[PDB]
């Protein structure tokens, strides 16, 4: 019974969020502050903050109680 | 995340009628408990609502001048705790003056805003003896507050969604020249939205988007295309209509909001202090 | 209340755990911040490989937390010299750990206390990440953390160099250490201090350089170490296959940005290759 990766399927009830590894290609990172060299050395990138912000903006936008 | 959060699952209600039902039920259960335990000393549910609004402004004022600077997320969490607590409890049973401080205390803990208890109560404008008494009251009511929140402590606020929408507009909506011009006014609307019951009725993302679009409308800018094209709602016009209805309802909630009057609140405060002194 | 105390499971640094009717109850500053952290995080999470907070109650300044009762943990498995850890068992443990971690990181939470005893196992062989008393949400620039997190043996070098800002790399490095402990049956990098921890890391894996970690020297507590060549992984892990060695290399990459995420680790060929992961019912019981 070989394992096969399947992505997590959680309904966000909102618009599609662009992939983490595409934000820079799409120009989103031009509107977040750059991660400092110490931040990058620790593994924090501005792409993380941008992705979290977009995910929160789009989460449950279409949801109705 | 909001889309599978406790806030969405248990603390976003279908209508203002449900919230009014919960508040009237809380008032009536306190009335029945007091009558069984032991007159016109009771406050009416609309009087409870007026006092709750007044003490929410007082909680906001306490959090604004709180040193060290309390982050906006902690303040939003505290105000949400206050609203949720007085959905199911009467100000006649638990004084909102202490409950609001307890909400700030618990929110500081939950949002990892590290403040010592003595430096928490040092922000009070009261005497050191009153400060120790207030601290003991807060410690007494902390567990009660957590129980009445049903141990649902994470509060999703509209601030990060607001930032995410600003990023998305700057990236995908060149029609809007500088989206940052929309910040201040949208922030203004955000504050007003916070005074209503919207935080119990709409998603943080909906609140943020409503604030942004109201700011654009005040500026005269039309961003219908952002909803239609960038958010791709042209593929599901029903989704666009539902979103527009949600934002219109939130704008209506804001416009109808009645700030508490000073004299009415003073009379109600005398009434509530009388209710607490007795029994 | 509605739970009758059955057995005294043990005591922790923050509370004491009792088996009750079957669940585990973990019974001037007010409510303990660690208990509140566990409450606030586990109420927002629901995944088979994350410990479930079933109920919560308290009195005065004390609070109790109800969890599912877990039969054992990974530490008991590893240290049980009578248990054989086949490649399939190791793959199963790694898979469940990584699935829980992927769900956790998707909800922007770092565990920050990953180690074999914090990976509990129920009687069905389901592994669950537990002990969220150090877990914290990540992804906000304005939200600094402390480097003194994660048990020292499992602490990533960025943490040891004082990283206040970090991401999923801390958990993934701890995951690599857990994998190495699974393979070697002993702690991989048993330092006695932070300096000795970094020394063991660099002596085993090589001293990192600028090309492996471009901003390494910018970390606040950065200390230059002797240029150890390191030990090639196939020498350390003799029985590891090439795919497993690729996974281990990915988990132990010095640059935390290059270090593989839980998702990337799950997509690696090691997990889709033969033999398949052991089913939970067949995992060894200590
Ligand atoms: C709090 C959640 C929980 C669920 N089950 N469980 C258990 N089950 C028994 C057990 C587990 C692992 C290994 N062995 O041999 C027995 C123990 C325990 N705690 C007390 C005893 C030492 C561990 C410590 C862990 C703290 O989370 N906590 C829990």
């Amino acid at each position: 019974a070989l394992y096969e990766y399947q992505p997590l399927q959680i309904e966000t009830y909102g618009p599609h969020v662009p992939e983490l590894e595409m934000l820079g290609r799409l120009g989103y990172l031009n509107h977040v502050r750059a991660a400092s060299p110490q931040d990058l050395a620790g593994g924090y990138t501005s792409s993380l903050a941008c992705h979290r912000a977009l995910q929160d903006a789009f989460s449950g936008l279409f949801w109705q109680p | 995340m909001y889309h599978n959060s406790s806030q969405k699952r248990h603390w976003t209600f279908s209508s203002e009628e449900q919230l009014a039902r919960l508040r009237a039920d809380a008032n009536r259960k306190f009335r029945c408990k007091a009558v069984a335990n032991g007159d016109p000393v009771f406050l009416e549910p609309h009087e409870e609502m007026t006092l709750c609004k007044y003490y929410e402004k007082r909680l906001l004022e306490f959090c604004s001048v709180f040193k060290p600077a309390m982050p906006r997320s902690v303040v939003g969490t505290a105000c949400m705790y206050f609203k949720r607590f007085y959905l199911n409890n009467s100000v006649m049973e638990y004084h909102p003056r202490i409950i609001m401080l307890t909400c700030a205390f618990l929110a500081c803990k939950v949002d990892e805003f590290n403040v010592s208890s003595p430096q928490f109560v040092g922000n009070l404008r009261e005497s050191p003896l009153g400060q120790e008494k207030a601290l003991e009251q807060i410690l007494e009511y902390e567990l009660l507050l957590i129980q009445q929140l049903n141990f649902h402590l994470i509060v999703h606020n509209p601030y990060r969604p607001f930032e995410g929408f600003l990023i998305d507009l700057k990236t995908r909506y060149p029609i809007l020249e500088n989206p940052e011009i929309l910040r201040k006014t949208a922030d203004d609307f955000l504050n007003r939205i916070a005074l209503t019951d919207a935080y119990l009725l709409y998603t943080p993302s909906q609140i943020a988007l409503t604030a942004i679009l109201s700011s654009a409308s005040r500026a005269g800018i039309t961003m219908e295309s952002y909803l239609s094209e960038s958010l791709m709602l042209k593929e599901n016009r029903t989704c666009l209509s539902q979103l527009l209805d949600i934002m219109k309802s939130m704008r209506n909630l804001v416009k109808k909001y009645e700030p508490p009057r000073s004299e009415e609140v003073a009379v109600l405060k005398q009434k509530l202090e009388r209710c607490h002194s007795a029994e | 209340k509605r739970y009758e105390k059955l057995d005294f499971l043990g005591e922790g640094q923050f509370a004491t755990v009792y088996k009750a009717r079957i669940v585990a109850i973990k019974k001037k500053d007010g409510i303990n911040r660690t208990a509140l952290r566990e409450i606030k995080l586990l109420q927002e999470l629901s995944h088979p490989n994350i410990i479930g907070l079933l109920d919560a109650f308290g009195h005065k300044s004390n609070i109790s937390l109800v969890f599912d009762f877990m039969e054992t943990d990974l530490e008991v498995i590893i240290k049980d010299n009578s248990l054989v850890l086949t490649p399939s068992h190791i793959k199963a443990y790694m898979l469940m750990t990584l699935q829980g971690l992927e769900y956790l990181h998707q909800h922007w939470i770092l565990h920050r206390d990953l180690k074999p005893n914090n990976l509990l196992l129920d009687e069905n062989g389901v592994l669950k990440l537990a002990d969220f008393g150090l877990a914290k949400s990540f992804g906000s620039p304005n939200r600094a953390y402390t480097h003194q997190v994660v048990t020292r043996w499992y602490r990533a070098p960025e943490l040891l160099f004082g990283a206040r800002m970090y991401g999923v790399g801390v958990d993934m490095w701890a995951v690599g250490c857990i994998l190495a402990e699974l393979l070697l049956r002993v702690p991989f990098l048993p330092g006695d201090s932070d300096l000795d921890q970094l020394t063991r890391i660099f002596e085993t894996l090589g001293t990192p350089t600028e090309e492996q970690w471009p901003d390494m020297c910018s970390l606040p507590d950065y200390v230059t170490f002797k240029s150890f060549p390191g030990i090639p992984l196939h020498h350390i892990f003799s029985a590891a296959g090439d795919d497993l060695l690729d996974l281990i290399q990915g988990l132990f990459l010095f640059n935390p940005c290059a270090r593989i995420t839980a998702t990337q680790a799950l997509k690696m060929k090691y997990f889709s290759n033969r033999p398949g992961p052991t089913p939970g019912c067949q995992l060894p019981r200590p």
